[PDB]
């Protein structure tokens, strides 16, 4: 069940008619659109800080905030209860 | 003459194929059951070649009396138990009775306002006579429907025990009873199945998006409905094609396990799905940075017409100059400090009106020039 | 092999000739792809002759074409490849169904004609 | 002699499509009247509402 190529002019079996197409077709512009897009998303620098970072950050934030926090309330910025 | 001497006949048939199905249902909990379901299955198309006849006589009947309700009540039986509530007399406290079982409030509202504008005399007392025997008929026949529906739903796993999986053996017993019959069913394209058991409701002062239009038994199967509405269209389109599919196979007798069916009903679950899948993670945009190099653009043909549409028009640069000490009248009242300029005003130095520049003239959007196009 | 339900299948001299019948017709706008148009050209009339695959599973999705051919009728064939037949018809989708319409003045009328009279000796 | 001036109250809102359509088709054609009253049955979009 070999068919032959309409691109290539060689035979496939039958099997692999679309996939052939599907890849033989393929425009390099594909493949350079590729490496750029993973070049680009694996060197740029993170933004935002990291989960612990931040975990750390609230929980300065909450001992240092009895107004919202803890169980007895100090004024707004001190620490101490 | 010869509507009501046929009925006589059809009710017999009728009686005798269903005490004919009410022993084989007795049976089941060389007179095979396929021919039961055969003989039911034209009983339906039958009974409803009288049902639709019944109803035309009944509305050239009751026109004379109000010949309005057949637009607003187009459904068949609406229609029917509609004219056998009011009868005669129209204004009769009926509109707040049975009425809003049988229509919904809207068109109740409107066949109200309509009947109080009737213009429509009253009915002698043998067309009444006639009218409410017309309507025990159909109404007779109506359940006879209903019992004939109720034993081939029940005997759905047998005749079509593929497309039983994918839409239910109610809807099954709908379609295959409104088709006329398995093998009409599968003689059919998707979109007309899909579009089976449709009805042209009528929009009271209402878009036509609002009373779903073009959906059938399968816009209000149990799997269709149970999508959000934005989905509903495509779900009933997959649904469809897939019963096609399944009615198909059932009308040659294969898959009677039901592999076949349970295969499609998986496929439209994983596209249901798919439909369903929440919208993947998409990266933010950053703003992009300043710059100051020099950049290099073409120019040519494209370069000249946009200079030419977006370069300053002796219009536009006669209209930016203000003459100095001239002081002007007011032009607009909706908005002031607005001026011509020297646009037909003194010391502009022009006799003549400058010409309007048709490059500047306003187009329209190549899509949209193409949805002009296809709505031509 | 093939499925012996589609007993009037085509060799590969009628099959390369059917594919390319079918590929004219779709340059002439002269077809119609699915089982689902093939059966509403059939119930309209409208239909030389329907070419369906023998690859479609189950085959019991396209075995109500031969009746509506029978009843209609109109010559029908089956081909031993739903995706040459999709390919024949422009589509890169495979095609289990295609239907060549009629149309009066066309100068496929020769050959719609001749496929015809091949396809309606070669079902026994 | 006493002066009267008021409003009718949420006048715009509170009109039916039905009613309205209904009356419509006394002083227009049933047309006109169908395609004025499914104007005002359209969807209202705000941003992402």
């Amino acid at each position: 069940e070999y068919l032959v190529s309409p691109i290539t002019g060689e035979k496939i079996p039958a099997s692999k008619m679309q996939e052939h197409m599907r890849i033989g077709l393929l425009d390099p512009r594909w493949l350079e659109q590729r490496d750029r897009s993973i070049r680009e998303k694996q060197s740029d620098d993170e933004v935002y800080a990291p989960g612990l970072d931040i975990e750390s950050s609230l929980k300065q934030l909450a001992e240092r905030r009895t107004d919202i926090f803890g169980v007895e309330e100090t004024a707004i910025g001190k620490k101490i209860g | 003459a010869k509507l009501w001497d046929s009925k006589m006949f059809a009710e017999i048939m009728m009686k005798i194929e269903e005490y004919i199905s009410k022993q084989a249902k007795a049976s089941e909990v060389a007179a095979p059951e396929y021919r039961v379901i055969v003989d039911a299955n034209n009983l339906t198309v039958e009974i409803e070649n009288e049902l639709n006849i019944i109803h035309k006589f009944i509305r050239d009947k009751y026109s004379k009396r109000f010949p309005e309700l057949e637009s607003l009540v187009p459904n068949a039986l609406d229609y029917i138990r509609t004219v056998k509530e009011l009868g005669n007399s129209l204004d009769k406290c009926k509109n707040n009775e049975n009425l809003q079982q049988i229509l919904t409030n809207a068109t109740i509202m409107v066949v109200s306002v309509t009947a109080s504008t009737t213009q429509g005399q009253q009915l002698s007392e043998e067309e009444l006579e006639r009218l409410e025997e017309a309507c025990d008929m159909a109404l007779e026949l109506n359940a006879s429907k209903h019992r004939i529906y109720e034993y081939v739903e029940s005997r759905m796993s047998f005749i079509a025990p593929n497309l039983s999986i994918i839409i239910g053996a109610s809807t099954a017993a709908k379609i295959m009873g409104v088709a006329g019959g398995l093998t009409n069913l599968s003689k059919m394209p998707a979109c007309n199945i899909m579009l089976l058991g449709a009805q042209r409701k009528t929009l009271s002062g209402f878009s036509s998006t609002s009373v779903l239009p073009h959906t059938g038994y399968i816009y209000h199967s149990d799997i269709v409905q149970s999508l959000p509405p934005d989905l509903r269209r495509k779900a009933a389109r997959l649904v469809a094609a897939k019963c096609t599919l399944a009615a198909r196979v059932d009308s040659f007798h294969e898959s009677t396990e039901g592999k076949v069916g349970y295969e499609l009903k998986d496929e439209i679950e994983r596209k249901f799905d798919k439909w369903q899948e929440p919208p993947p993670v998409k990266q933010v945009k950053p703003l992009p940075a300043p710059l100051d190099g020099q950049r290099k653009k073409r120019g040519g043909r494209r370069y000249r017409k946009m200079k030419e549409r977006l370069g300053l028009t002796e219009i536009r640069k006669q209209a930016n100059r203000m003459s100095f000490g001239e002081i002007e009248e007011d032009a607009y009242q909706e908005d002031l400090g607005f001026s011509l300029g020297h646009l037909g005003k003194s010391g502009s130095g022009r006799v003549r009106q400058t010409q309007v520049n048709e490059a500047t003239k306003a187009r329209i959007s190549k899509t949209l020039q193409r949805t002009l196009q296809k709505q031509s | 092999d093939v499925n012996p339900k589609a007993y009037p299948l085509a060799d590969a001299h009628l099959t390369k000739k059917l594919l390319d019948l079918v590929q004219q017709s779709c340059n002439y706008k002269q077809l119609r792809k699915g089982a689902n148009e093939a059966t509403k050209t059939l119930n309209r009339g409208i239909s030389e002759f329907i070419v369906m695959a023998a690859d479609a599973e189950p085959l019991e999705i396209i075995l109500h074409l031969p009746l509506l051919c029978e009843d209609k009728n109109v010559p029908y064939v089956f081909v031993r490849s739903k995706q040459a037949l999709g390919r024949a018809c422009g589509v890169s989708r495979p095609v289990i169904a295609c239907s060549v319409t009629i149309k009066e003045g066309s100068q496929l009328k020769q050959q719609i004609q001749s496929i015809q009279q091949s396809i309606e000796r070669l079902l026994v | 002699n006493v002066m009267l001036e008021s409003r009718f109250e949420k006048m715009y809102e509170k009109i039916d499509l039905t009613l309205l359509n209904r009356l419509l088709r006394l002083i227009v054609d049933h047309n006109i009247a169908d395609y004025m009253t499914a104007k005002n049955n359209v969807v209202i979009n705000y941003k992402d509402m």
